[PDB]
RNA sequence: GGAUUUUUGGAGCAGGGAGAUGGAAUAGGAGCUUGCUCCGUCCACUCCACGCAUCGACCUGGUAUUGCAGUACCUCCAGGAACGGUGC
């Protein structure tokens, strides 16, 4: 048991990320966990009015990870 | 330490099925890759939501933590799944 | 100690069990296993500002489960003893 | 291991109401309280209960409060919130 | 300073009058009697606090890991 | 002990009623541990919705009850 | 490849001031340095600050045990 | 051979190029539709073709019936309780009936759920207005002998015959 | 076998403001029926902030495609917005 997700294909790669609440940021995926933590350097996350705010490296949990989409073709 | 349902999902990957997430989103195209945890990962998919937000995404993946139901077609229903 | 085991001597008794959507479904016990998969027969079911509706059988869940609501005759003292 | 947890831990604060019979008081996730002895516990806070008092506020959707009792009742321990100690009975 | 880990300063809070606050919005402050290797919580003389203000004192409480947000030592 | 609640509901159609208030009737083929339900050729009423063999999770279901004689 | 608990790590030994997002509550959010952390995710933060963004106030607490099923993103500020 | 219990039992049920809970009852042969209680209301569709079926009446509460199929049969008169047995009925196929007059299409107009009606190869629709008289009789109608009701028909409707 | 993808739950609650606007046939209290006055529950219309923007389904008119396939959905233009959900 406990089989990491298959995100080997997805690394180093422009991915958005859409967390609980409805929230939508989009960065570049540095790693995997077998927990569904996700680590984005130079993640950028969209406001309410539409702007982005860069936030740097981030970390996102796999508790509230809803739908990851790849924007570069793998 | 498999189970049916999800033998079923493993071996439906490559064809023309739908995933509707619990917040209503559907992510319909080929299953590329279906894990046993209901992690499906889909290249040329295409997003058509409960909000009605239909567009075309070159990859996506949803994991089987918001992972409402499963739409899939009735052509692996007959064998070997006649249990 | 396990109250699954506890939960699963309580076979052939008409108890009440209300969910975490205010359903409330009134039936007699008849299968009970170790993830609380409550299995009735004869059962009436009332949801919230609906009508009741009696159905032959039924199979609710343990986690949709919210309390559950057991007659006053029922032998807790001798049931507890595993 | 586990008896000693159970007898020093939070779940002593449950035995205290089964061993010496006394009236504690369960507020759960739907805005209701429910007051009586703790007859049966489990390590998933399973609580089988006697002579429960269960009280609660409803709008006509003024609003206004009720309140009812039950003879013997058993409630998960997903839904219970709070779990209140008091000299009750006495 | 030194990283501590979360359950010895779980361990040496005991005896020490804290407050902890749930995900729905209410408080529960007082002396911390008992805390278990599940994050469980057991206090006395505690009392209840609602949106800034003081509710009532209700004495030996349990607060389990799943409804309680957050704990500050006071 | 003996674990037939499930297999004597086996190639039947059933109703399944989930959180949100949908109900999916559809024949259940097979589960698991986790509840899985198979419905195969499965109707959504709530409207009826065409479908098909949709393969629901355990986690959204809350009751199911006999909705009528197999086909 | 970048572990998250050895960014975790990285910035429990770093520091810095990090600002917590929680789990389906997008109003009000925590800030402050990580000292600790386990393997539940469990954060230990001195001198913590709950910001609310919808009322623009911050209010200090102080020594906070942030549980890990709560905590829904984490960015790392500079102030 | 009447429509008994055993033989509704004995039917064949599956599911319609519609993903609908439909009985093949065709082959049949009854002369009177009756004893469909045994069904339960748990079909969605009533495959009732080729036979010989001559008052469309005496059928019991089904609030899942939302397709009947009369097709090639001898169908002169409608049930005036056809809407207190089958208040869901939307889809009601009585091509090559026989039906005559325009009046037993006012027993037709108590189904106010019913849109997709079928009249064609039948001495009624030959009449004079009888499209008119039947847009005019039942408005909840909006598909009639595969043919989409507009506001000129409707029109020429509610000005004749008001 | 209660610590992120299934079973000891992150669930609960409330629908913006105003107007000498309108109704409780049989169901509010008080000034101790009836008539009148006051106050903590809806729907219809009007005004500000058609609550806002988005896409899907859908109706009218015009318009293009005559094509042999196993399907989230399928031409375009303009008007209207009865429906769904998303963020504020």
């Amino acid at each position: 048991k406990a089989h990491p997700p298959e995100l080997k294909k997805f690394m180093d790669k422009k991915l958005s990320l859409k967390l609980n609440g409805g929230r939508h940021v989009q960065g570049i995926l540095r790693g995997f966990d077998p927990f569904m933590n996700l680590v984005i350097d130079e993640c950028v996350e969209m406001a309410t009015s539409g702007q982005q705010n860069n936030i740097g490296m981030v970390v996102i949990r796999g508790n509230s990870i809803i739908m990851l989409e790849a924007l570069e073709r793998v | 330490s498999i189970g049916v349902p999800i033998k079923v999902l493993h071996e439906a990957e490559g064809h023309i099925v739908t995933c509707e997430t619990n917040t209503g989103e559907v992510y319909r195209g080929k299953l590329i890759e279906a894990e046993d945890n209901m992690n499906c990962q889909m290249s040329n998919i295409t997003v058509t939501y409960r909000d009605g937000r239909v567009a075309q995404l070159e990859q996506v993946y949803i994991r089987g933590s918001k992972i409402r139901f499963l739409i899939l077609p009735d052509m692996l229903k007959n064998a070997p799944m006649l249990k | 100690m396990k109250l699954v085991r506890f939960l699963m001597k309580l076979s052939h008794e008409t108890v009440t069990i209300e969910l975490k959507n205010g359903t409330q479904v009134h039936g007699t016990i008849t299968g009970v296993d170790v993830s609380m998969n409550t299995h009735l027969k004869a059962v009436k079911m009332t949801l919230k500002n609906r009508e009741p509706v009696q159905l032959e059988t039924l199979s609710i869940r343990g986690n949709n489960i919210r309390y559950f609501i057991l007659p006053d005759s029922l032998p807790l003292d001798t049931l507890l003893v595993d | 291991r586990e008896e000693e947890e159970f007898n020093t831990g939070p779940l002593s604060v449950l035995t205290q109401s089964v061993k010496n019979n006394t009236q504690v008081l369960i507020n759960c996730r739907n805005n209701k309280k429910l007051l009586g002895r703790v007859k049966a516990f489990d390590r998933h806070c399973n609580m089988v209960l006697e002579n429960v008092k269960e009280m609660w506020t409803e709008v006509p959707k003024k609003p206004v409060n009720k309140d009812r009792y039950i003879s013997k009742m058993f409630l998960r321990g997903d839904s219970v919130i709070v779990v209140l100690r008091n000299p009750l009975i006495a | 300073s030194l990283p501590l880990n979360p359950k010895p300063f779980l361990n040496g809070l005991t005896g020490k009058p804290v407050m902890v606050k749930l995900k729905w919005g209410m408080e529960y402050k007082g002396y911390l009697v008992s805390v278990d290797g599940y994050m469980n919580m057991q206090l006395a003389n505690t009392e209840e606090y609602i949106d800034g203000a003081l509710s009532g004192h209700l004495g030996e409480v349990l607060i389990r890991c799943n409804n309680v947000l957050y704990i500050r030592g006071v | 002990g003996k674990s037939s609640k499930m297999l004597q509901h086996i190639d039947y159609r059933m109703r399944c009623i989930l959180q949100d208030g949908r109900i999916f009737i559809g024949t259940f083929k097979a589960f698991d541990k986790h509840m899985n339900l198979i419905l195969c050729d499965c109707d959504e009423f709530r409207e009826k919705r065409v479908l098909g063999l949709v393969l629901l999770r355990g986690e959204n279901l809350v009751s199911m009850t006999v909705e009528g004689p197999p086909p | 490849m970048v572990q998250p608990i050895n960014l975790i790590f990285r910035y429990l030994q770093n520091r810095s001031r990090i600002q917590v997002w929680l789990y389906e509550q997008v109003n009000m959010r925590i800030e402050g340095c990580i000292i600790g952390f386990d393997e539940y995710m469990n954060l230990v933060l001195d001198d913590a600050e709950e910001i609310h963004s919808k009322t623009k106030s911050r209010k200090q607490l102080g020594r906070i045990m942030l549980k890990g099923d709560n905590i829904t993103l984490l960015q790392s500020v500079s102030n | 051979v009447k429509l008994t219990a055993e033989l509704i039992e004995q039917a064949a049920q599956y599911t319609n190029a519609v993903r609908d809970r439909e009985l093949d009852l065709r082959g049949y042969k009854i002369p009177v539709i009756e004893n469909l209680g045994a069904t339960l209301d748990q079909f969605d569709a009533i495959d009732f073709s080729d036979n010989e079926i001559r008052k469309l009446d005496g059928f019991p509460l089904l609030r899942r019936l939302k397709t009947l199929l009369v097709n090639n049969n001898r169908i002169c008169r409608i049930g005036e309780g056809l809407d207190q047995a089958l208040p869901c009925l939307t889809e009601l196929i009585l091509t090559n009936n026989s039906l005559v007059e325009l009046g037993d299409l006012d027993p037709l107009a108590s189904l106010k759920s019913l849109t997709y009606l079928s009249i064609l190869r039948n001495p009624v629709t030959n009449k004079k207005h009888y499209r008119l008289y039947v847009i005019y009789k039942v408005p909840q109608v909006r598909v009639l002998d595969f043919q989409k009701v507009k506001l000129k028909e409707r029109q020429e409707a509610e000005k004749m015959f008001k």
